[PDB]
RNA sequence: ACAAAGAGAACGUUUAUAUGUAAUUGUACUAUAUUU
């Protein structure tokens, strides 16, 4: 039905991504492949499922509350406005090394069916984890 | 190799060899 | 001197006399733009 | 590999000879390809090494008409399919009707 | 940029990006070289903040040693009340240099650009060609100091105040540690790694090759940061010394023999001239650099409102090697003017390098535990080696 | 937009460097063949050092012969032996004494230092410091230890002089072309043979020969067709 | 998918292995080693383990107007793999086509061809320069020694199950557009509920012009293909897409007499008879010829023959009609010479048509989706006795040439009838005179001529 | 033969190209396929 679909799709927009004209490493083919078979990928199903969210709502409450730290300082800010962003996106843009990080520890297993989907998932959760005393 | 550039003489022309029997 | 028989054998006709008329372009370097302060508009906009 | 193998063994021969034909030819203004001709006997060399031109003249020379610098009429042969018969043809040179110029004259 | 040829020619060209994102390290002082040469705003600056964060970044995660001379700090004080009469006309120099700089050699991409944060290290290496005639005083004179010239120069130089102590180098990792502030030039066949000054005795940080021998060659050293620093400074002096610099300076090939003829293997005179008032500039904002971040409380939330200089070794050592480092330099004018530092022709005599070890051994038995009784002394250097006008 | 180098778009990229990149200067081959320097046999590299910023007064000259033998008697150097690889690099520092290295078979580079003396010309100062290669540092190469281990090597060294860019200009682009007036005698018979499904009958007409071959009959058809 | 145009045949020999259709191995992998043999972006279906899908080329460095063709087949395939052989591995253009492929989006896995060559050693060397190109890890591969599969296009495998999700998806929503209207009415019918059998018309001919430029006004004045107006020059076979009212293929093909053979490559080796096993399986086809020479030569009714040989309908197409000075009636000797002694070709409808000028493509349109009407078309067995008894009525065949008598029942096994003679027991066949003369009878009465040619077959009463 | 290339094609010639039947010709893992 509309469940595997959008149950995939959410699980498979990264490695559509991954083939960012590279498309070719370790696990950047192989353990994509393994969660389209759906077999023993469970883990893996579920794993990105909170490293999203992770990842829109450390999107929607920095976003606002660097927003709102220009509207309610205000101070110099409508003068030092462009030092307030380039430094903010960085913070935003230094998030994405998430990814080098999973993208590799992931390819770092030549990915088996579940020692993968296992010692990865794990993984992928220490990394989001990462990112909940980073939220704070 | 010490010949083998006969060719194109005066476009040649330049060398800068001695020759050593032994 | 010799009748070129080819676009080849003209086009290199050709090059000979770039040679005669032109001496002085392949006596040395033409005039070497590559070695004399190759990156220099670094400075000064 | 396999049938089309091509081991370390050799070939140990496999056609024409070093000076049997190459340098006997190179040394006559023929290149090495020249050897593999058909068939060759002392008078089919010395057509070969053009000592002489087996080409002539379409006039006597003390008639001749249009101006031939170096051009005579040679002769063309191309074989068949094979090398059973072989056809033969008179070529001649490009006559371009000369319109020049001459100074000394003032006329074309 | 080309004046560092060696340094970026050699670094790892890394992209992932349109933009070929390069990679200096934090550790080696390219930073400090990637911030003095250029004159682009958009790296000059942004490098600047990414590293003045990257501390703040760290820092709010250890635990520090601040204010270790607590007593001192208060006497420390005073140098700060009288070092904003010097730094007021420092700035004043670089105020219109960079703005009046409607010219060929050096220009910024904004000719207007204010001065920032930023501004003082680009800036400062602007005046260092102004006191003198030519350029380039630096890499003309980094021709004449081989690295292993000046290794055995300076190794015998510390045998001076301690002969039969040391034996023979510090250790590996610390030879690869004193890698890291050195920059790199051409490994090429048959040459050798020149050197400039700026390696042998700036006085900027604690980044002079013969400083980098003190603070680790002596064996009377201990915890303790003075007995290090009274005599780091020590071998900081001599190989900014004009007087010894030239008389100590050999051609790239009298190191190894190349060629059995150079117009002067020694390094001349009339150039030598500029390494020391490239050494003696900016003295007082030295202080100031030092002393803007030397308290790591202070260090927590006055840099980003104060009018100082950031780099990375800060973080090594918080207050306790750096805020030590406000004391060095007090038995350094004790010394040139009271053993005649500055304008000593010879300083090689046994006496005259004798002398220097009782410049500390009447100095650390008072800091052994009478550090009372030494700040006078410590305090008086000051307002000697600046005079206001 | 227009490719110079579209003939040698398939050859190999020279080190592109600062003072290398005359590397791939595009050399006429009458430029050439008019400097052939036949270095020792022994000679496997050919380095000139010079800098771009020079303080002493006879520093800027010697950076200046050493200069001029990177662009014309260097490269010469490589097209001609084809087994001394030749690498000109500036180096961007001041500088009184540019340097060649000259490495051996053997693996012994060795010292040569551009001195010029004072009231010499660039044209004879290049004279005086390549002869002390050529002749001083190169021939003295054949003090081998092995003179046969060394020389296996040679007999495996492969051709270094690829990446250089020789126009040759109205004088063949090809081997044997160019030399197109000159017996050889240098092929190896099996590279001679056609092998081109029908050769001794293009053969025949290429050399335009028939063979000892009878004429088709439709010659006297035709020749009968001739006639008044 | 589609491979890319590095100049050789690996990425022609890559396609080798992918090539899936009943009975006949559409083996367009011409692999001459000669610097790039194909010239047009060829594509066909393809069939690893489980993945089905369509294999693109995209060929021609060549040509300074031809790289152009792949530019359009570059961006329809939704994904690439960059082919590199081991004898040349960097170069510019291999490197400006990495710069492009990150230019447009479109994801990609580089692979190495002719992964022999190397020895068990120098592989190091050979992979390092590649995993440096931008592309990732490159992937060994070879063709000849058929490695590099089951483990590498086997692994392109994440991009069909993505890609059957993204068009499940726009079923999914391409159906909400369903009602009206103005499209998706039917074209949700088109993709699923359509069900024919796929009308491959083919345009053949001789080889002048680049007849394929007819082919091209059809697909959309679009040229996916090479207008070889230069001079008598190539092309490979090519298929396209499918409407009209149907679904109706188009291929493209070449044509010369034997002895114009000009060594191989141009037939026995390849060309003629690539395009020939093309025609052989082709629904129609449509002998294209120019109409500026005027009458078609004395060959160009032999492609009729032999698609009149073949069960095909067929239909003349005389192109380039507009560059014709308007010669109705004194190039109607097209529609002469089909009549003149031509034996059952005749009947046939000759259409005119020009490309730049769109003369008459779309009546072109309608003989050819007629043809295959009456390519298949079954005539009641009654229908039949009772007619060919009022023929022998009136035949003046004197039954000494044909002993035979009343044909009882001649029945349509399929497009081609069958006769059975009266009670005869005896000699089977009939004359060629008496062969054809029933044939011209059938497509008379019954209208046949759209394919005027059957097979018919005889037969006497058993025992 | 014609067209094509080649020569600033007033024409003369030498190559590359499929036309007419012009017109002569001929066409009944050791196995178990193949020579039409
Ligand atoms: N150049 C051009 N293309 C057109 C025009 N009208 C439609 N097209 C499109 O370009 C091609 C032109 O052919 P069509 O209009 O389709 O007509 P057709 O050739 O009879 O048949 P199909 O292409 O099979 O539909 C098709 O892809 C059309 O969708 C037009 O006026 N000009």
């Amino acid at each position: 039905a509309a469940a595997a679909a959008a149950a995939a799709a959410a699980a498979a927009a990264a490695a559509a991504a991954a083939a960012a004209a590279a498309a070719a490493a370790a696990a950047a083919a192989a353990a994509a492949a393994a969660a389209a078979a759906a077999a023993a990928a469970a883990a893996a199903a579920a794993a990105a499922a909170a490293a999203a969210a992770a990842a829109a709502a450390a999107a929607a409450a920095a976003a606002a509350a660097a927003a709102a730290a220009a509207a309610a300082a205000a101070a110099a800010a409508a003068a030092a406005a462009a030092a307030a962003a380039a430094a903010a996106a960085a913070a935003a843009a230094a998030a994405a090394a998430a990814a080098a990080a999973a993208a590799a520890a992931a390819a770092a297993a030549a990915a088996a069916a579940a020692a993968a989907a296992a010692a990865a998932a794990a993984a992928a959760a220490a990394a989001a984890a990462a990112a909940a005393a980073a939220a704070a | 190799r010490p010949p083998t550039d006969r060719d194109f003489p005066a476009t040649i022309e330049e060398y800068e060899l001695a020759k050593h029997h032994q | 001197e010799e009748i070129p028989k080819t676009p080849h054998a003209y086009k290199k006709l050709l090059e000979k006399q770039s040679y005669t008329e032109e001496r002085w372009k392949y006596t040395i370097e033409y005039l070497f733009r590559k070695y004399e302060a190759d990156p220099p508009e670094l400075q000064d906009k | 590999f396999s049938t089309f193998a091509l081991n370390p063994e050799t070939s140990r021969a496999p056609h024409g000879p070093p000076r049997g034909l190459i340098n006997r030819y190179i040394s006559m203004g023929l290149p090495p390809w020249a050897a593999w001709c058909n068939r060759v006997n002392r008078h089919a060399l010395y057509r070969m090494s053009d000592v002489s031109p087996r080409s002539f003249l379409p006039k006597a020379p003390h008639e001749m008409d249009v101006i031939w610098m170096n051009e005579r009429v040679r002769e063309r042969v191309r074989t068949s399919r094979q090398v059973q018969h072989v056809y033969r043809q008179l070529k001649y040179p490009f006559v371009k009707t000369g319109i020049h110029y001459s100074d000394t004259l003032d006329h074309w | 940029m080309s004046v560092f040829p060696g340094l970026c020619g050699d670094v790892a060209t890394t992209n992932y990006r349109v933009f070929l994102g390069t990679l200096p390290n934090l550790a080696v002082e390219e930073r400090f070289l990637r911030q003095v040469q250029p004159v682009f705003p958009w790296y000059a600056s942004r490098k600047h903040v990414k590293e003045q964060a990257s501390e703040f970044l760290e820092i709010d995660l250890a635990s520090c040693d601040p204010e270790l001379l607590l007593r001192y700090t208060h006497v420390y004080y005073v140098r700060r009340q009288l070092y904003d009469e010097l730094v007021d006309r420092q700035l004043t120099l670089m105020e219109t240099g960079k703005a009046a700089k409607v010219a060929d050699s050096a220009l910024l991409t904004c000719l207007a650009q204010v001065n920032a944060a930023i501004t003082p290290r680009l800036q400062y290496e602007l005046h260092l060609l102004q006191q003198a005639k030519k350029a380039c005083r630096v890499p003309r004179r980094r021709e004449l100091n081989p690295d292993a010239a000046l290794e055995a120069h300076d190794y015998l130089c510390m045998m001076r105040v301690v002969e039969e102590d040391v034996g023979g180098i510090p250790d590996a990792e610390m030879q690869a540690r004193a890698y890291l502030p050195r920059e790199v030039l051409e490994a090429k066949v048959k040459e050798l790694a020149a050197m400039i000054f700026g390696d042998g005795g700036s006085a900027t940080k604690g980044t002079g090759a013969a400083l980098e021998r003190k603070e680790q060659k002596l064996l009377q050293r201990m915890i303790p940061a003075d007995y290090n620093k009274v005599g780091a400074v020590e071998k900081l002096r001599p190989v900014d010394v004009t007087a010894l610099y030239r008389f100590t300076g050999e051609r790239v090939c009298g190191r190894p023999a190349d060629k059995p003829f150079a117009r002067a293997l020694w390094g001349h005179v009339f150039r030598k001239v500029g390494s020391h008032p490239l050494y003696l500039q900016r003295a007082s904002l030295y202080w100031a650099r030092h002393s803007g971040l030397d308290p790591q409380s202070a260090t927590s939330a006055m840099p980003a409102d104060l009018a100082t200089a950031v780099c990375v070794q800060q973080a090594l050592f918080p207050a306790l090697k750096y805020r030590c480092q406000y004391l060095y330099t007090s038995p350094d004018i004790a010394r040139q003017q009271w053993r005649t530092g500055h304008v000593v022709p010879l300083l090689r005599l046994f006496p005259l390098l004798g002398a220097p070890a009782a410049e500390d051994l009447a100095a650390q038995l008072v800091v052994e535990g009478e550090w009372a009784k030494l700040g006078i002394e410590a305090d008086t250097n000051l307002l000697h080696d600046t005079v206001l006008r | 937009t227009w490719d110079e180098l579209e003939p040698f778009k398939g050859l190999p990229k020279p080190k592109v460097q600062f003072g290398n990149e005359a590397a791939e200067v595009i050399w006429p081959y009458a430029l050439l063949l008019e400097n052939v320097i036949k270095v020792h046999p022994y000679t496997k590299s050919i380095y000139v050092y010079y800098s771009q910023r020079q303080s002493t007064p006879l520093g800027e000259l010697a950076a200046r012969v050493a200069k001029r033998v990177s662009q014309a008697y260097l490269i010469p150097i490589t097209f001609h032996n084809s087994h001394v690889y030749v690498e000109a690099e500036m180096l961007l520092e001041y500088s009184e004494t540019p340097w060649v290295v000259v490495h051996c078979l053997d693996g012994t580079h060795k010292l040569i230092p551009v001195k010029p003396q004072a009231g010499q010309t660039v044209k004879e100062g290049a004279e005086e410091v390549l002869n002390g290669i050529v002749s001083a540092c190169n021939e003295i190469g054949s003090a081998v230890k092995n003179p046969k281990e060394v020389m296996r090597l040679l007999s495996e060294r492969p051709l270094q002089n690829q990446y250089v860019r020789v126009n040759y200009q109205w004088y063949g682009d090809t081997p044997e072309e160019r030399m197109s007036h000159l017996v050889k005698w240098d092929y190896e018979p099996e590279e001679v043979v056609p092998q081109l499904r029908n050769r001794t009958q293009h053969v025949l007409d290429w050399m335009n020969y028939d063979g000892n071959l009878p004429t088709h009959n439709s010659v006297r058809v035709n020749i009968h067709r001739e006639a008044a | 998918v589609a491979i890319v145009g590095r100049m050789n045949s690996g990425k022609s020999s890559l396609f080798n292995l992918l090539c899936e259709d009943p009975t006949m191995p559409a083996k367009k992998n011409i692999v001459k080693d000669f610097n790039g043999i194909t010239r047009d972006c060829v594509e066909a279906h393809a069939a690893l383990d489980d993945l089905h899908f369509t294999v693109i080329d995209t060929p021609g460095l060549l040509g300074g107007k031809l790289v152009e063709e792949a530019f359009r087949t570059v961006e329809t395939a939704d994904a690439a793999i960059f082919v590199t052989a081991v004898d040349e591995d960097v170069s510019a253009e291999e490197h400006d086509l990495i710069q492009y492929l990150a230019a447009k989006k479109m994801p990609t896995c580089l692979l190495v061809n002719k992964m022999d060559l190397v020895p068990e050693e120098e592989e190091a060397l050979v992979l390092d320069v590649y995993n440096r190109l931008g592309l990732g890890k490159a992937v060994p591969f070879s063709a000849r020694k058929r490695e590099g599969l089951d483990m590498l296009s086997a692994l392109l495998e994440p991009l069909y199950h993505i890609h059957a999700m993204r068009k499940v998806e726009n079923d999914w929503d391409i159906e909400d557009l369903a009602m009206a209207g103005d499209e998706a009415a039917m074209e949700e019918i088109r993709d699923r509920n359509c069900t024919d059998r796929y009308i491959r018309v083919a345009i053949v001919g001789r080889t002048n012009s680049g007849k394929t430029s007819l082919v091209n006004r059809l697909v959309g004045y679009e040229r996916n293909r090479a207008a070889d107006e230069s001079n008598t020059t190539r092309d490979p076979i090519e298929i396209a897409c499918m409407y009209k009212g149907r679904k109706l293929k188009l291929i493209d093909t070449a044509g010369l007499a034997r002895q114009r053979y000009r060594t191989d490559r141009e037939f026995l080796s390849r060309i003629h008879s690539l395009s020939l096993n093309e025609i052989r399986y082709a629904h129609v086809v449509i002998v294209v010829f120019d109409a500026t020479e005027g009458h078609p030569n004395k060959y160009d009714m032999s492609i009729l023959h032999k698609v009149a040989q073949e069960g095909r309908p067929f239909v003349l197409c005389a192109n380039k009609w507009d560059a014709v000075l308007d010669q109705s009636a004194t190039a109607e000797a097209i529609d002469f010479k089909i009549k003149r002694q031509v034996q059952e070709v005749k009947y046939s409808n000759a259409v005119v048509v020009s490309a730049h000028t769109g003369m008459n493509l779309t009546l072109l349109m309608d003989q050819v989706l007629e043809l295959y009407d009456t390519w298949n078309k079954r005539v009641r067995r009654s229908e039949l006795t009772k007619f060919w008894r009022k023929l022998e009525k009136s035949v003046i065949i004197p039954y000494h040439v044909a002993r035979v008598g009343r044909i009882t029942q001649i029945s349509t096994r399929p497009p081609t009838f069958l006769l059975q003679l009266q009670t005869k027991k005896e000699e089977s066949q009939l004359p060629k005179a008496l062969q054809e003369m029933m044939k011209n009878a059938i497509t008379e009465e019954f209208g046949f001529r759209g394919v005027p040619l059957r097979l018919v077959q005889e037969v006497k009463d058993s025992n």
